[PDB]
């Protein structure tokens, strides 16, 4: 099977030339039969077609979105990568790639359809809120939070701009009772959000609780450890 | 021109071909000679020329040459491995890309197997990639085997649309065919000057006749068989081939 | 140009049939066979079932199936599940010059099920916060299937209404849903009042949960 | 083991010619690698 995946983040400002990058892997760029493509979608609102390249070098775009956007490929590591310039504040957009199938035409541009298999989208936001990384704090199990034969612990990331950002428990192993809630935006304008897992009272402290926080704008990694209460 | 998935072949015949005109016109990106370099071309003699044609991109002409891979010569236009003839090629973006892309100049991109030498295949069957029978209709796996070039007139080079002729020198096993031109000098009456008339090579004298030959007779002999008159093939006048002066 | 997704939400029942239009323009859109569907669940990318006009890719339910009938598309189901709550696009290839357009969006929605109770959970600031010179309480309320939950914060006796923020509700897997609010407190203002409290209203019902501080 | 040049000599018996002046007029080089 493929698989596609999305890089080059990171809280554009405005007027700048942002630049993400898509790579393939279980199929060649340069083989003919397909022809890779840009969606953007605006959260909230319905999706839009940007652009494509085949493998020769030939491209097309949207026209509204015409004589500000540049797609191009490289053979040499299996990628292809648009640049947006002049960026406004109306393109804080999740971005897909995707390949399309794009039936032969008839002396008259290929036409194309369905598509296939879809990027995984990285949110590309803009604005001048700058960015910040997370300050984390353990959500100890306590009795109040313990009920008969099980008890919740959690980890609080808070206080941060880069939207997304990810916290594990126990490097991914735990996927039990792990439930991340949706980040909340304060009037300080950062975002700060906290991950809450069960497991059996008679486990309070017994087995490993290491929270993994990861914010991928930034460079952040920390592993922090929750234990009951003193 | 025609298209490089279909091309042309024009079999030049019984002529006097002359590939200096070609040579030396100055106009052509790429002249590349294989059997034989391209001065020594007007002066050998074969059985056949034949001359193929078609157009495809800039950076393309590198595989018409023996022994190349990819789209073009694997299954377009294969060139054997032991190849004699001349490869031509120049751009021609003014009169084969038009503004809004000329949709007209397709190429194969899929087929089974690579082409033999100088075959030719303008089938349009479906592709199959995948095992999934096709059935006729198009699909994933299921592919038309035929693209375009959209040449548009903003293209950069090695984009822009190139016209090729190959012409491919070959010799069966007949009598003679086309060759070059022969030169002419003109005619120096009394002088042991050398001499070539048409094929009669000598040394002598030449000196105004007063014999009369038969309208279809080029040289007259002596009794023990020595040339001694000739007939000048433009003029047509007999001259006496008196040998040299010696004693 | 855009291929106006008919309605934009929708409701169904779990188990009989649902059929989701998609007109358009003339011929270009709708007389051509050219016409394809994607499910996008809420934070995932979306994915295609239809395509062509009515084929089936390799694997995928049976329940999927559409037409074309004049300049309109249609896409319909054959019985429903819990699972199948996304939204819902159509493509097509038109002539004009946006090659490609999209749907608007139609939100497919399972009604049935019973009233569920919201898990409450509260937490207080835990102790390194205590030294970072703040504090903040957070309250999680989860699997509260009909979604109109509120909240209201409570120190020793009396609300308060200052330096609290509450999510919205999010649907999760089990198509449920989960919410989150926070307080912010100096710690002084923390040991100040012996005990505070997180009450969650919900279809007339309430529960609340309280901690006191150590 | 760059060998074969391409010359005007012709090279009457036991001379060797060693030199570079390009025969490009698309472009060609008395020497193949
Ligand atoms: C070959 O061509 C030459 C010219 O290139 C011909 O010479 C002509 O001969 C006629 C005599 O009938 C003269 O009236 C012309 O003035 C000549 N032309 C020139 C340019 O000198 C010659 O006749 C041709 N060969 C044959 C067999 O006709
Ligand atoms: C002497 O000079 C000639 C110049 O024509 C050259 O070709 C030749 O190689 C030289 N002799 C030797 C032994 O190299």
């Amino acid at each position: 099977q493929v698989q596609l995946q999305e890089s080059g983040p990171g809280l554009v400002k405005p007027s700048e030339t942002l630049s993400l990058t898509c790579t393939v892997s279980g199929d060649s760029v340069s083989s003919g039969s397909y022809y890779w493509s840009w969606i953007r979608q605006p959260p909230g609102k319905g999706l839009e077609w940007i652009g494509y390249i085949y493998y020769s070098g030939s491209t097309n775009y949207n026209p509204s979105l015409k004589s500000r956007v540049t797609i191009s490929v490289d053979t040499s590591k299996n990628q292809f990568s648009l640049k947006l310039s002049s960026v406004t504040a109306a393109d804080t957009a999740v971005y897909y790639c995707a390949r399309e199938r794009c039936y032969y035409g008839s002396g008259r541009a290929p036409r194309c359809v369905w598509f296939d298999p879809w990027g995984q989208g990285t949110l590309v936001t803009v604005s001048s809120a700058s960015t910040k990384g997370p300050s984390v704090f353990p959500l100890a199990p306590s009795s109040k939070s313990t009920s008969g034969g099980t008890a919740a612990l959690g980890c609080l990331v808070k206080d941060y701009f880069p939207e997304p950002v990810t916290v594990s428990w126990n490097s991914g192993a735990l996927t039990s009772g792990v439930h991340t809630f949706p980040a909340v935006l304060q009037s300080s304008g950062l975002y700060s959000l906290s991950s809450v897992v069960t497991v059996p009272s008679s486990s309070l402290g017994t087995q490993t609780y290491i929270c993994n926080v990861n914010h991928k704008p930034s460079n952040t990694k920390v592993d922090k450890k929750v234990e009951p209460k003193s | 021109f025609a298209s490089v998935y279909a091309w042309n072949r024009k079999r030049i015949s019984n002529c006097v071909a002359d590939y200096s005109v070609l040579y030396n016109s100055a106009s052509f990106s790429t002249f590349k000679c294989y059997g034989v370099s391209p001065t020594k071309l007007n002066d050998l003699c074969f059985t056949n020329v034949y001359a193929d044609s078609f157009v495809i991109r800039g950076d393309e002409v590198r595989q018409i040459a023996p022994g190349q891979t990819g789209k073009i010569a694997d299954y377009n236009y294969k060139l054997p491995d032991d190849f004699t003839g001349c490869v031509i090629a120049w751009n021609s973006n003014n009169l084969d890309s038009k503004v809004g892309g000329n949709y007209n100049y397709l190429y194969r991109l899929f087929r089974k197997s690579n082409l033999k030498p100088f075959e030719r295949d303008i089938s349009t069957e479906i592709y199959q990639a995948g095992s999934t029978p096709c059935n006729g209709v198009e699909g994933f796996n299921c592919y038309f085997p035929l693209q375009s070039y959209g040449f548009q007139p903003t293209n950069g080079v090695g984009y822009q649309p190139y016209r090729v002729v190959v012409l491919s020198f070959e010799l069966l096993h007949a009598p003679a065919t086309v060759c070059g031109p022969k030169k002419s000098t003109n005619l120096v009456k009394n002088k042991c000057v050398n001499f070539n008339f048409n094929g009669l090579t000598g040394t002598g004298v030449l000196t105004e006749s007063n014999k009369k030959f038969l309208p279809f007779q080029q040289f007259g002999r002596d009794i023990a068989d020595t040339t001694d008159a000739v007939r000048d093939p433009q003029t047509l006048e007999i001259l006496d081939i008196t040998p040299c002066s010696f004693g | 140009q855009s291929a106006l997704t008919q309605p934009a939400s929708v409701s169904g029942s779990p188990g009989q049939s649902i059929t989701i239009s998609c007109t358009g323009t003339s011929s270009d859109v709708g007389g051509y066979n050219y016409v394809s569907w994607y499910q996008q669940h809420p934070g995932k990318a979306p994915k295609l079932m239809i395509y062509d006009v009515s084929n089936r890719p390799s694997g995928v339910s049976n329940r999927f199936s559409g037409s074309k009938s004049g300049n309109t598309a249609s896409l319909t189901i054959s019985g429903l599940q819990a699972e199948d709550e996304a939204d819902y696009y159509c493509s097509s290839y038109t002539s004009s010059s946006t090659l490609v357009v999209f749907g608007g969006g139609t939100k497919l929605t399972v009604l049935g099920q019973p009233k569920a109770a919201p898990s409450v959970t509260l937490f207080p600031p835990s102790s390194e916060e205590l030294q970072a010179n703040k504090a903040t309480l957070v309250c999680l309320i989860s699997d509260f299937y009909p979604g109109a939950v509120t909240v209201a914060w409570k120190a020793d006796s009396s609300p308060v209404k200052a330096g609290v923020e509450t999510t919205t509700p999010s649907k999760q897997s089990n198509n449920k849903y989960a919410a989150s609010s926070y307080l912010s407190l100096t710690p002084e203002q923390w040991k100040s009042h012996r005990s505070y409290s997180c009450q969650v209203t919900h279809e007339g019902s309430t529960v609340e949960k309280t901690v006191a501080p150590t």
